[PDB]
This record gives structure tokens, C-alpha cells and sequence, in this order.
């Protein structure tokens, strides 16, 4: 899509004093991280060493924004994600609550011990306030 | 309570064949899901009863609700529904254009005929009436009258076609006049005959029970994620069948963009009116309404069959969300709602709202560093906070303990609402902007402000103001309890 594009540009304005948009391969996750899908350091040693690999790996816009071209692609989701929320969301309170994971699980067909239930809930929790909102529920199902 | 249709009065105001709203009770009960259909030109009911072939994606020209054609589609789409708006009709046309050219021996067009018995039904409805025998250049007419304040029909007594002009004076949307012409209606080719297209059914949407998305998933490939020894990523495995099995919709190339628990519910649906002697295949034959992003539309009427075989009828839109939302979202049913609602639709240009439970719920959440920057995307008509954000949401917090959770959290929370203000007090760079650093304050906020809500209510104007480093998180130690 064309918004699935835009977006990225305004990582390239965040920390680089290389002033015309010109970062490394020591510091070019910090801009993955900071935006979406998040790959540890064996899957970015040889994504980028292949376009653009001359002597000081040349790092712009033609590249970036071609690298996402094919890792966030089939991951196409965000969208086929935020619907998941959704649907486990039944109360409409805006965050899953451990009921609300119970439910959808015991209908699924897993019976789950009200226990579990209950770890499953502070494991995706992240901020901490027993509930997993929308921003946790997206973290929990990528990184 | 809501105020809504109930049986026979609604199945009757849906337009849907009564003999076939019957035979989906079964396949509604049957299967526990909801089957919730949109309108139906009325004056193409007894057409598909009578076995009239329904119009599929390679026809996208309106049927007409009025006049003589009224049940079929018009060529001339100033002759169906849109009949007055220019730009409409002009689509209706170029869209009809493209069927007979870019399908050339699949879609055609013949001449309306309109037998004696069809007169009658179109004269029940008060649709047309027959009236005075005219004769022009030896074959004789009789001039089918309508309420229409443009054109003027007839029929002839010979072939029973139907024929049609502009009065005299009166001009056409288009700037045309003309006399005495054949109305022409789009066709489908079946077995070397041209059969004419009527109304189909249009899904509005289809909701089963999460109990029946299971018996999709392969009772292997669920014992997997299910029995994993984890009880994090596990959930994901959980999630993730669900997405697969149970949403992410794909082309087809005829049915439009469905799943595969919908392309599957489609073939029920048609087997079922099939067996009720319908012929002229297919009766529901493109996915549902909420896929039909581009050009979203909002009827005010929703016909909804439950797994109990009832029959509904929303009366408003503000109702047919409301049934949903009681009824199907919050009872266990799988739903989703179309992803252009809330947007502006980009083909149509089209506003429809629905209750998004994500956005509520936004004030009392601070933002992750994509939905950041996406912000700061989509607002360039016309730094360094993206991390404090993906600070606090940072996914190994999974080892902490909710108090410490809440703690590192409203820390990295404040420390966020810090960046965020070194930036209001500086430079006057864009009042639109600004406008926004403002939301994620209030933001940023309350929901700091919620968590310290177990522990606060001014305690900012003595905490750390402006060093560095690990030092600071140690002050914070104290200045909590
Ligand atoms: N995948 C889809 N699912 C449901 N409706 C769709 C889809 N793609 C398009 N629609 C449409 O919305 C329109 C409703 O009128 P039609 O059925 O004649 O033509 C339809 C398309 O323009
Ligand atoms: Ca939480
Ligand atoms: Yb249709
Ligand atoms: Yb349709
Ligand atoms: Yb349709």
C-alpha cells in the first residue's frame, strides 16, 4: 500500500548526523525497532549485505525502503491482527481481561484453568495494569 | 429493547424470496451463525423466484426499481435506481460498458420483453400501466404508462418488446433526446442463449460461533500451540489460528474477497436455494459487505437471520450496530467490521461510523513508537521520544512482577512526558503539531496517572527535572512510596 510506505520516511529524521539521511549497519535496526517488525542481529547481517553492499554499505531510501518490500510482506498483518483484538475484546472495555481470554479460549476448545488463564494475561501485560491494551496485544504478537 | 422487525413482516422487507429465507433458517441454525443480508430490489423478488439469472461481479449496473424495466438492469442506466444524478448514471453506464466489452461472449444485452404476466405483477406494485393502442408504421403498441416525468414506453403487440423515448421538450441526464428506442437489459450467456441479469443477494455479513471456527482448524496443527510447553508465544499460536482460519480473506477472482469459512458458507447457501427448485444457479454469489472496503455502503435496513432461525430487521443503522454489538460481537460469535469504516472510504468518498472498541479506549493508553511516527506521517501537509516509547512497551518486561511493571512503566511513562514538553517550550515550529503533542500530554498522563491510581496526583515538580544516566531512575526509588 502507499500510507504502508509514507510512514517510514519519518524514521529517517530521527538520530543520524549524517544530515543527508545516512546511517550504518551499526545503527539501522534502531530504526526497525523504533517502527515495526523486530529481527535479532543474525537476520540483519545478511538481509543488507546484498542490495547495497559496496565498501561502507551505502544506507538511503532506494534500500530501506526495499528491505520491508519482502519481511513485511507476509506479515502484511496489523490489520488481520487489530480484528483479533476484536473479537477477544467482547466487553468493549478497549483491554482483554482475563475473562475475556477465558471465553474465547474455552471456545476455541482448550478448557483453561482458571489459573493459566490468569498467567497468560500478565505475561502479555507489559505496562503492568492487568490487562493487555490494543499497542500490548499488537508487541505480544510480533516481537 | 430495540425497536425491530420480527418475522414475516421483516422477511417481507428484505426483499428476499420468501421460499429461500426459509431454506437459510436451516443452513443459520445448522452452522450457529448469523446470516445478516442487505436489501434486495423488491421488483426483483418474484424475477428470481420466477429463476431470473442473478448479476455477479462482472455486472455492477444497478437494477431498476421503477418502470417498465424495473426488476432488471437497464443498459441505459437512467433507467434504474440512479435515475437523475449525472455522475451516477454516467458509472452505471461506463461500469455496463465494461461488461459487454471486457467480457465480450460472457455478458451481453438483449431487448426487455415483458410477457403478459409480468405486466400484471409490475401493475399490482403500481409500478406501470398499460394503456391505449397506438400504431406506428404497421405494428401496434400499447403505451406503457409511469408516473416518469421523462420518458415514455411501449410494448409490442407482436414480441412483447418493450420500447422507450424522451417526451418532447424533456431532456435526458446526459443532454440527450431521442425517439422511439428499444430498452436494452443486461444479459448472461447460458449455453449459447443471451438470459437476462436481475438483483443477487448481498451479504452484509457473516458471523459464526468461535465454536465453530474450531472444527476449521486441523485437529493437529492446534494440538501444537495449544499443548506448547510456554504459556507466552503460546497464546500467539492461539491468536494466530485464529487470524488464519478464522479472518485473513483473500481474492477469489469471481467471488470478490472472502475467507474460506464464507467461500465455503456461499456454496451452502446457493445448494440450498438450488434444492428449492431455483434455476438459473446462484443466488448469493460475492463475499460479504464487510470486505467491500472501497465502495462501503450503509442501508438502513439489515434483514439478520440468527442461528435460531428468527427473522430481524434492523430499522436504522444506529440499530443494525447496536443488534451486532449485543447480539454477535459480544456473545462468542467471530466478527469483524469492514476496515474502511471510520475512514473515508477512498472509492466512494463515503463516512460510515461504526464503534471502534480500540479508539475508546486511546485516551487512557499512551502509543507505541510506530503509531509515533505513523502520527507524524500522515500529518506532513507541511524526535528521540519514539524510544521512551518503545521503552515502555518494551516486551521483557515478561520476567517483572506487576508492581515493578507499573513502576519502570510510569518511570519510562514520565520520562516520555519529558521529551514531550522539551519541545512545546521550544521554538514555535507549527501550531499543527503542537496540536498534537497536546493529546499525547493528556495522554501520557492519564495513563500514568491510572497506574499510580494503586500507589500521586501533582508529584512531577520535584522528581527528576534535567540530569541524566541510572541516577535518576534511583531518586524515583523513593519519591514513589
Ligand atoms: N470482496 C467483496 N465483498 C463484498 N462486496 C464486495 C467485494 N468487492 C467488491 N464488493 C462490492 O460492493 C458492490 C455491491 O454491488 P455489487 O454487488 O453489484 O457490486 C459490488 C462491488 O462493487
Ligand atoms: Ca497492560
Ligand atoms: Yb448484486
Ligand atoms: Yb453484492
Ligand atoms: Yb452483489
Amino acid at each position: 500500500t502507499e500510507e504502508q510506505i509514507a510512514e517510514f520516511k519519518e524514521a529517517f529524521s530521527l538520530f543520524d548526523k549524517d544530515g543527508d539521511g545516512t546511517i550504518t549497519t551499526k545503527e539501522l535496526g534502531t530504526v526497525m525497532r523504533s517502527l515495526g517488525q523486530n529481527p535479532t542481529e543474525a537476520e540483519l547481517q545478511d538481509m543488507i549485505n546484498e542490495v547495497d553492499a559496496d565498501g561502507n554499505g551505502t544506507i538511503d531510501f532506494p534500500e530501506f525502503l526495499t528491505m520491508m518490500a519482502r519481511k513485511m510482506k507476509d506479515t502484511d498483518s496489523e490489520e488481520e491482527i487489530r480484528e483479533a483484538f476484536r473479537v477477544f475484546d467482547k466487553d468493549g472495555n478497549g483491554y482483554i481481561s482475563a475473562a475475556e481470554l477465558r471465553h474465547v479460549m474455552t471456545n476455541l476448545g482448550e478448557k483453561l484453568t482458571d489459573e493459566e488463564v490468569d498467567e497468560m494475561i500478565r505475561e502479555a501485560d507489559i505496562d503492568g495494569d492487568g490487562q493487555v491494551n490494543y499497542e500490548e496485544f499488537v508487541q505480544m504478537m510480533t516481537a | 429493547r430495540i425497536d425491530v422487525l420480527k418475522g414475516e413482516k421483516a422477511l417481507k422487507a428484505s426483499g428476499l424470496v420468501p421460499e429461500h429465507a426459509d431454506a437459510f433458517k436451516k443452513i443459520a441454525r445448522e452452522l450457529n451463525t448469523y446470516i445478516l443480508f442487505r436489501p434486495v430490489n423488491k421488483l426483483a423478488t418474484n424475477l428470481i423466484k420466477s429463476g431470473v439469472a442473478t448479476k455477479g461481479l462482472n455486472v455492477h449496473g444497478k437494477s431498476s426499481d421503477w418502470g417498465p424495466v424495473a426488476g432488471y438492469i437497464p443498459f441505459d442506466q437512467d433507467l434504474s435506481k440512479k435515475h437523475g444524478q449525472q455522475l451516477a448514471v454516467e458509472k452505471g453506464n461506463l461500469e455496463n460498458k465494461k461488461s459487454i466489452t471486457e467480457h465480450e461472449g460472457e455478458i451481453g444485452k438483449i431487448p426487455l420483453k415483458l410477457d403478459h404476466l409480468r405486466i400484471e405483477e409490475l401493475k399490482e406494485n403500481g409500478i406501470i400501466l398499460k394503456g391505449k393502442k397506438e400504431i406506428d408504421n404497421g405494428k401496434k403498441y400499447y403505451l406503457l404508462e409511469s408516473n416518469n416525468q421523462v420518458y415514455e414506453f411501449r410494448i409490442s403487440d407482436e414480441n412483447n418488446e418493450v420500447q422507450y423515448k424522451t417526451k418532447e421538450g424533456k431532456i435526458t441526464v446526459l443532454g440527450e433526446k431521442f425517439n422511439w428506442r428499444n430498452i436494452e437489459v443486461m444479459a448472461k450467456n447460458v449455453e449459447g442463449v443471451l438470459k437476462p441479469l436481475t438483483a443477487d443477494y448481498d451479504l452484509f455479513a457473516l458471523a459464526p460461533s468461535l465454536t465453530e471456527i474450531k472444527k476449521q482448524i486441523p485437529q493437529k496443527e492446534w494440538d501444537k500451540v495449544v499443548n506448547t510447553p510456554n504459556s507466552l508465544e503460546k497464546q500467539k499460536g492461539v491468536t494466530n489460528l485464529l487470524i488464519k482460519y478464522g479472518i485473513e480473506r483473500k481474492p477469489d477472482s469471481t467471488k470478490g474477497t472472502l475467507s474460506n469459512w464464507q467461500k465455503q458458507m456461499l456454496d451452502r447457501l446457493n445448494e440450498a436455494v438450488k434444492y428449492t427448485g431455483y434455476t438459473g444457479g446462484d443466488v448469493v454469489n460475492h463475499g460479504t459487505e464487510q470486505d467491500n472496503e472501497e465502495f462501503p455502503e450503509k442501508d438502513n435496513e439489515i434483514f439478520i437471520i440468527n442461528p435460531e432461525g428468527e427473522f430481524i430487521l434492523t430499522k436504522n443503522w444506529e440499530m443494525t450496530g447496536r443488534f451486532i454489538e449485543k447480539n454477535i460481537t459480544g456473545k462468542d460469535y467471530l466478527y469483524y467490521f469492514n476496515r474502511s469504516y471510520n475512514k473515508i472510504a477512498p472509492g466512494n468518498k463515503a463516512y460510515i461510523e461504526w464503534t471502534d472498541p480500540i479508539t475508546k479506549a486511546k485516551i487512557n493508553t499512551i502509543p507505541t513508537s510506530a503509531e509515533f511516527i505513523k502520527n507524524l506521517s500522515s500529518i506532513r501537509r507541511s524526535k528521540k521520544i519514539a524510544g521512551y516509547l518503545s521503552d515502555y512497551y518494551n516486551s521483557a518486561n515478561h520476567i517483572f512482577s506487576q508492581e515493578k511493571k507499573r513502576k519502570i512503566s510510569i518511570f519510562r511513562g514520565i520520562q516520555a512526558y519529558n521529551e514531550i514538553e522539551n519541545v512545546l517550550k521550544s521554538k514555535q515550529i507549527a501550531p499543527e503539531y503542537k496540536n498534537y503533542f497536546q493529546y499525547l500530554k493528556e495522554r501520557i498522563t492519564n495513563q500514568v496517572q491510572l497506574l499510580l491510581t494503586h500507589q500521586f496526583k501533582l508529584l512531577y515538580k520535584q522528581l527528576n527535572f534535567t540530569e541524566n544516566e541510572t541516577d535518576n531512575f534511583e531518586v524515583f526509588q523513593k519519591i514513589i512510596d
